[PDB]
């Protein structure tokens, strides 16, 4: 049973050990469409971090709107989870209430 | 089994890595395409961006604020989100 | 099938490349349309910053109407969220009934 | 029956001795190839390492901010899935 | 049963220790060969490692996005999780919302 | 019952002696043939040590990462896993 | 005469330790691992006709709410 | 003359198994045989603790568990 097969996979591997630098070829062919596809992603990468790494300020809104589009996602979400209180500081009558933000005045923040 | 396979693997591989290197050319075409669409989202938030560094972080809480209605409204279509203090020393311990 | 598939592809690809040029313009466009939702937002933004960095009052007042519409919505929602002891001081007597209600004074807030 | 077994063992160990000795020659080409589909991740990683290391952390936080969205999409095909706060004196428990 | 056994064990062994020496030129090729596929993923590694040992920028940036696929995954996940909430930093009014994302700034990251 | 049984395991046990001489002739050509396989996955491991010294942690960590979501394609086939923050007081329980 | 052959037996499986031993002491867990796996494959067809196979956390003040 | 010769068995064996009950390691095997021998007819829950059976196998847990025996962690 395998030696036969192990023949005919010694002369099939000459032809696709020449058939494997084609994959090379192939590959690095589909390897630039696949850099391409994770280099839009990356370009994203650049994009946000140019804009945002100076003084994250969609990124401080991105926070905002990406824990928002988590939390207009978490309806799939039947994850039981926790955010911090004195994150949505339902802290109304606090001290702390506006410790959470005034952090508006930039410092804090 | 392997050798019809192996030479139509080869044959159209050929023709994919042609047909690749033109859709390497497609992929900065659609690439152009997905970063300015990535980019409507992202340069509508650059712009965004401008807004709450020039002005200060307003709508940085108050999108904070407004989308945190969003956490009220969409929390529990599930049945055990929440949340737990900081600068504390919560026990944290989830629900079942 | 592979090799067809891939020969009309590439023929389809050169016509196709005329139409992602074309795909560029619709998604600059498409760029736009985001641009805006989020330029709306961003409307928001700009004038919220140069009425609140000052200092942040309806900022404050929004963590408060945030917290308040938080809850209102909190109402249909099963959340498993809570709030805790002794803030909303309704140990009603108390002071930190002073101290959550007189945390209203500025500088505590 | 060890007898006969261990003699097909012995020709099939032929064999599959100089089958994989070109096989080994095969996989140099292979491991390029491998080397190129990982490539294609990898590269695109190489490019977006570098972007984010001239750029910052923009989206090293908004693939944690804009794909953070997709905790949400994921976490959840299951019901037992969650996250959860630190920086506290967090005595985390996980449920039935 | 183990008289006749044994004696065509050793036979068989003599035989088959000729076979065995031989299998380790049959197991060396088959060791080069599992070398080879876990070299793609080596020298994949060394390619990565130039990437990324220099500066963890996608170091970081997939930290995150291999969460993100890990997740894309962890739809089929069970698996019971953790974060530390402050990790997306959901802290939707909070100063740690701006150390989370104020790690934009390269270094706290 | 044991005297027949005696004297069997008596001859019996002096033929395997010697039969032990030669299994492990053939067991010096075994240890040889899993030390060799083990060594196509462990120097495929040499080599891979020698790539991410040579070039760093890139996919020392990218094969926890890219094979992270093998982490997630094997664990979930089970349903009671986790990965739970350090920095904390976690007094971690477990599932029922 | 078990002096003799136990005494030897370990000869040769502690020498097979000693060996090992010396490999796993000077460098560490590399063959545990590796031959985790060639176990994954066998062993572990045996280890996963056994059901439950947890793993704990690390680096915190763990604790546990055993199985019932 | 019974409780001298029974605890003396056990004193003896005590130092000799007090220095190490190594020996008593080796007997959980042997009185091991002898009990699979016997206490087939069992139903014992006994839970122990976790670095005996191998899959411990890189934690600090195990590694003294186990892979104690590194001249340095005993």
């Amino acid at each position: 049973r395998e030696y036969t097969a192990a023949v005919e996979a010694k002369q099939v591997a000459q032809q696709e050990a020449q058939r494997a630098q084609f994959l090379v070829e192939k590959a690095k062919q589909e390897q630039r469409q696949k850099i391409v596809q994770a280099e839009g992603e990356a370009e994203a990468a650049k994009m946000l971090g140019e804009a945002l790494s100076k003084n994250p300020g969609y990124i401080k809104l991105r926070k905002i709107r990406a824990a928002q589009n988590i939390s207009k996602t978490i309806a799939t979400s039947q994850n039981r989870i926790y955010l911090t209180a004195d994150n949505l500081v339902l802290n109304l009558q606090d001290e702390s209430f506006t410790r959470g933000s005034d952090s508006l005045i930039k410092g804090k923040k | 089994k392997e050798f019809t396979e192996a030479v139509e693997a080869k044959q159209v591989a050929q023709q994919e890595a042609e047909r690749a290197r033109f859709v390497v050319e497609k992929a900065e075409q659609q690439k152009k395409a997905a970063i300015i669409s990535a980019e409507g989202d992202s340069k509508a938030a650059e712009l965004i961006a401008n807004s709450l560094a020039t002005a200060g972080d307003g709508l940085i809480e108050l999108r904070k604020l407004e989308a945190a209605e969003d956490i009220a409204y969409q929390l529990s279509r599930s049945r055990n989100i929440t949340y737990l203090p900081a600068g504390q020393s919560v026990l944290l311990q989830l629900p079942q």
